[PDB]
């Protein structure tokens, strides 16, 4: 038989897995690198923290927004699957 | 130059590295001290 909807769901689940895996890798690595920069900057300068948080927040936002877009589209994939009949 | 350790009182950044700067600076410090001695002796001579 191989009900078509079963194949659709399997493909959607694998696609969501890929979306989330890539999003997690990107978010983790980017946040780690930005935090590395922040920690080094604060280590060099005690009071730098106040002004360094601003660019660090910009970077964290730019990375986390990309990750959460992938989150939303995975939710789309596994809950409202395009092309499902 | 015996190293004198005074107890205590944003760290500096050193380009390229502190070791090279120290190596290039010690001879300059010795020359500066010799110059100070020469000036001091000139004043004493006058």
């Amino acid at each position: 038989d191989l009900d078509p909807n079963a194949i659709i769901t399997a493909g959607a689940l694998i696609g969501g897995g890929l979306i989330m895996g890539g999003g997690a890798i990107g978010a983790g690595i980017g946040d780690g690198i930005a935090g590395n920069a922040l920690i080094s900057g604060i280590a060099r300068q005690p009071e730098a923290q106040g002004r360094l948080f601003t660019p660090f927040f910009i970077t964290v936002g730019l990375v986390e927004a990309a990750y959460f877009i992938n989150l939303a589209f995975m939710a789309l994939f596994v809950f409202a699957t395009p092309g499902l009949q | 130059m015996e190293v004198e350790y005074v107890g205590e009182v944003t760290l500096y950044s050193f380009e390229p590295d502190p070791e090279t700067l120290f190596d290039a600076l010690l001879p300059r410090y010795i020359a500066t001290r010799v110059y100070a001695a020469l000036l001091e002796a000139a004043a004493s001579e006058s």
